[PDB]
């Protein structure tokens, strides 16, 4: 239902499954490289141009010292991100392995994350934060209803924008096999997990909802809003949630967020109460330029 | 190869001579001075070390900036291996047996003063029953925002351990101890009953708090219904209190009484 | 230290098959089938009051028999120096190393069979012990001092060693003259002939007359009588001597 | 008694007049002529000084010993050069040679009566007397004018030479000599008194004792004691001493070797009772042609 597609936004997917369908198997030698966009936990991402087509697109590198059994697992589980098509979530070109490391090429948001629009904005605006909100719920749900996976890794550096207005997640769960090879690898300075699956407890969806919860007050003050990591992950296990100021944010807002960081994951908010929640009743028929924002505040 | 004669005797002659013989090299990559010190210090103590249960330490070949660690090659497979081979039989004497071999080699070690820091089921070699430990004092070795892991390791670490792990901080200044290298035999005596880990595999982040907060053993010494005495053996090794963990001393007896 | 076949990677860099040149000592006979069986269990021992078996190659017509080189002084050299300060702490200490390797050996059913002070190393306290398992009549006075009453009373000329009464409870007694050596810095018999002391080694009058005029302590002296009982079955296990050794003023 | 004959004075006189004419003895100056045989870590050889043209026998010792104790054995060796009996076997010089010390001596070619035995089956009993009285007048020689005793009577180390004398080797004489090379080697007969055997104090008693157990072995041609050495020794020790066969011998030769076999070397007759003993004072009356049946018997 929520995933209604609009005429700008199915012209778009449409182009982009025709631009897509021109690329054919990926290879080493197709890529010229460009940029460096960022790195993190086993993965760095360059800005690279695709040299048969004259695509721009984003390259993650994970080095992994895997056997070529499971790396074709790999490989294989990842092309269900062809049927993965949404407004919401960032297009995959295609997967492939070179030199120790697998590539996946995806959609570049010439926006970046989230996390480097923080870096560069000091706070993102109640309203802006209103239409992430939606992107990420609705985002959420197309992998719940359309592909039965959970996205597990939500925060802002996972959530990509571009200078077309549009607010996409990437890096998610698709593949079973990558997640059991890297997920107990690397551990960050900051921890976006939700208490139920610090305590190692069966998580849903609702832990998505933590995180996104977490992303939005760490968004709105500027701040992480939570040092030895084992301190922080007992932090958000035993210790009260985060919450925003007081006089500043709207209380639809303060109730928005509160209801994704219940430490219960049954007392939580879902996702259909969020959708029909009023942050989001009010975020979504508002008009915002986010387009406009985004540009001027980090420069396009 | 036969040398210069050193003496006679009733029983033929005795000369010095040098010996060529398969052994096992590690190579390090190294990044101060006073680290190499401090390796020679070790690798002295380590020369010393004669016990059928731990593996022979040959030398060091300290050509900068290559380091070289010399044991005697260890026929056999690893107990990770071992243990995970479905056409291996295991039981209580068995695997009670192989515990003992591996408790006679750390009680070893640290009555020389030697902590092994890596005690795990990759770092014992088993060989037809012929049981042996390797790798022991390699992480307090100074060589080449984000922890680097393994699922396999984490099963190992005792809570103070990881407790204190932080991006950033060196691995050396991590509390290893002869309680926490216990605490590493209690995973390798749970391997030995459940032939697997004792973590599911899952986020780094929620292995660190459920192994510093203790919650994560509780569970598996609550779900997995093992013998009510190998249990005590775990939850002995296992204990949240470092120091109300048993030596390996004590070990052998705690084994030595099972059914 | 060449190089060879990478085995495996790890955190810890990269592990390689290799091959090493070491020290060694290397003795070297000439002449079967218990040879093979016992070199196989001499090459796992592994205690560091004993010396480190390498291993035995066998290219008729030589028979070598490779150990660790051992640095220091044999037992037989730093009793009998001058300089050489010993006490009742220090022999004991001294003993007690020899005993914990006889001891193990004992314990994986080796007989040393050759038990001495020369067979023994002595480096600023590291205690070694050498040269296990390794057994007209030419007899060294040495040699005599160790051997238990039933050895030399089995004693004839053109039989082979191979025959020797050797066991355990001898080793013990071979362990009694070291540890006499450490109190007397000498032979427990005067130099004579070799005659004599065979008679004097075989009726047991021998180490009964050491025993008597010797002016050692009670303590001292009790360790003595039970390594060289005369009846083997009342020699004290090596075991049982570390008990006994602790317990001494 | 013990003074000298003239036959002997003279050939006494001749011998060290001739050995006024060697000098300085070096292995060069030596030409081996054969191998007398060996025993007890030496072996003899018959040689030929070049120097002069006198034969000799030379035993060569291999001992390991420092060089210091080496130059005290070839010191106290001298003392032969004082050695001079009709009954003690000449002494030539004496020095060290790569490893082995070299006793050059008087050349008996009559080899010693351990040989003569051998090829003899047994020696009779008129012989064994004119044997008898040549060992004690060679050990009551030594006694009184050297205050040493042999250590080392047996047949082996009684030698005869076709001219019908009867000599003394291998005895003493040098103390460091005695301690370097006597606890070495051990044989298969034992010619020890019983005393000496117990490590108790010991004389020249000692050495009667062997002479007698040397006359009943020379008599009956075999060692009379039966085997492990220890059972020969204890034998030696505890069991009754060995006497001759009744009806052969006759009894004056019986009480002579039984006066010399008492294990109390107290009780055992010393060298002034046998020398007036009844096998003494006959043997030494009688007229019997040792020269010509030594000769007549291994063959010259
Ligand atoms: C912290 N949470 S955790 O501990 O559960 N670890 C993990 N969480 C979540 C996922 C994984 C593994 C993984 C990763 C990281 C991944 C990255 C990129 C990717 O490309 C595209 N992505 C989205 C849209 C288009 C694309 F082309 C697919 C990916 O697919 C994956 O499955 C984890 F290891
Ligand atoms: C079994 N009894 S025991 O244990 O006492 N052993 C010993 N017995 C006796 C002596 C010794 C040492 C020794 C020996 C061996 C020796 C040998 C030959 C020698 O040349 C001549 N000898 C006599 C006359 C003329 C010579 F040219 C002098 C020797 O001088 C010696 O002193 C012993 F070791
Ligand atoms: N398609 C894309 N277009 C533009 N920037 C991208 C794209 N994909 C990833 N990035 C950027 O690449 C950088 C590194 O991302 P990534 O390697 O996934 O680690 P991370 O999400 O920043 N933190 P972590 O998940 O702990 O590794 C981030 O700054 C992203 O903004
Ligand atoms: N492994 C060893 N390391 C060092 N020195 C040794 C070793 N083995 C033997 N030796 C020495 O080599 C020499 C000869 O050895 P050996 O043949 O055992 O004579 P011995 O035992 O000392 N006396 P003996 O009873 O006559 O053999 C002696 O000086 C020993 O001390
Ligand atoms: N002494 C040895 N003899 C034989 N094989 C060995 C020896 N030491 C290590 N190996 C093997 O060599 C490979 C690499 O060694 P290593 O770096 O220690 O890896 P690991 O301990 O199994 N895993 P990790 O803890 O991450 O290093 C592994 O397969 C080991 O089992
Ligand atoms: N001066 C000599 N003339 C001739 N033969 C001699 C002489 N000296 C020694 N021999 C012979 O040399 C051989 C070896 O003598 P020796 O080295 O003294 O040992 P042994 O007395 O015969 N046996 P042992 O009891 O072991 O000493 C014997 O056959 C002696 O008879
Ligand atoms: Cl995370
Ligand atoms: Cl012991
Ligand atoms: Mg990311
Ligand atoms: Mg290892
Ligand atoms: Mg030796
Ligand atoms: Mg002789």
């Amino acid at each position: 239902e929520e995933l209604e597609l609009d005429e700008q936004q199915r012209k778009r997917l449409e182009a982009f499954l025709t631009q897509k369908q021109k690329v054919g198997e990926l290879k080493d030698d197709d890529f010229e490289k460009i940029s460096e966009l960022g790195a993190g936990n086993g993965g760095v991402v360059f800005k690279v141009s695709h040299k048969p087509s004259g695509l721009v697109m984003a390259r993650k590198l994970i080095h992994l010292e895997i056997k070529p059994a499971i790396r074709n697992q790999i490989i294989r589980e990842l092309q269900v991100l062809h049927e993965c098509n949404s407004p919401y979530i960032v297009g995959f070109y295609g997967a492939f392995y070179s030199d120790g490391e697998i590539s996946i090429c995806m959609e570049h948001m010439d926006g970046g994350s989230l996390d480097q629009v923080l870096k560069k904005a000091g706070r993102i605006p109640e309203q802006i934060l209103g239409k992430v909100s939606i992107a990420v719920i609705k985002g959420l749900t197309y992998l719940r209803e359309k592909h039965k996976i959970m996205h597990r890794d939500v925060k802002p550096s996972n959530i990509l924008v571009n200078s077309r207005g549009e607010i996409k997640l990437c890096d998610f769960g698709v593949s079973g096999q990558l997640i059991d090879s890297m997920a107990n690898s690397f551990v960050g300075t900051r921890s976006y997990m939700s208490p139920e699956r610090l305590q190692g407890t069966h998580y849903s969806v609702q832990s998505d909802i933590w995180s996104m919860g977490l992303s939005l007050v760490e968004m709105a003050v500027g701040r992480y809003p939570i040092m030895a990591i084992f301190e922080l992950l007992d932090y958000i296990v035993n210790e009260p949630p985060p919450k925003l100021p007081s006089g500043v944010f709207s209380l639809e807002f303060q109730d928005f967020v509160n209801k994704c960081l219940i430490k219960n994951p049954a007392e939580r908010a879902d996702l259909k109460q969020l959708m029909v929640h009023a942050f989001i009743k009010r975020s979504d028929a508002e008009e915002v330029d986010f387009a406009g924002w985004l540009c001027s505040t980090i420069g396009l | 190869e036969l040398g210069e004669p050193i003496g006679q005797g009733r029983w033929g002659r005795v000369h010095r001579g040098r010996w060529h013989g398969e052994v096992a090299i590690r190579l390090l990559e190294m990044d101060n001075q006073d680290h190499l010190k401090l390796f020679k210090k070790e690798v002295m103590n380590y020369r010393q070390t004669r016990h059928e249960n731990v593996v022979l330490f040959m030398g060091a070949c300290m050509n900068p900036p290559h380091l070289a660690i010399i044991t005697s090659f260890c026929k056999g497979r690893t107990l990770h291996s071992f243990v995970r081979d479905p056409k291996t039989s295991l039981d209580i004497n068995k695997t009670r047996q192989i515990a003992q071999e591996i408790i006679k080699g750390m009680g070893y070690l640290h009555a020389k003063g030697i902590v092994h820091k890596d005690l795990k089921s990759k770092n014992v070699f088993y060989d037809n029953g012929k049981v042996v430990i390797t790798d022991f004092g390699l992480f307090g070795i100074s060589g080449v925002n984000q922890l680097k892991l393994s699922h396999d390791w984490l099963c190992y670490l005792a809570p103070e351990i990881v407790r204190e792990m932080t991006p950033g901080k060196d691995e050396d200044q991590l509390p290893f101890s002869k309680a926490a290298d216990v605490y590493a035999f209690g995973t390798v005596w749970y391997e030995l009953q459940a032939r697997d880990w004792p973590l599911k595999n899952q986020a780094a982040e929620a292995s660190i708090w459920q192994i510093g907060s203790g919650e994560g053993m509780k569970r598996v010494l609550t779900s997995v219904s093992l013998g009510k005495e190998v249990s005590e053996i775990l939850s002995a090794c296992w204990a949240f209190d470092l120091q109300e963990r048993p030596s390996f001393s004590l070990l052998m007896d705690m084994l030595e009484k099972l059914p």
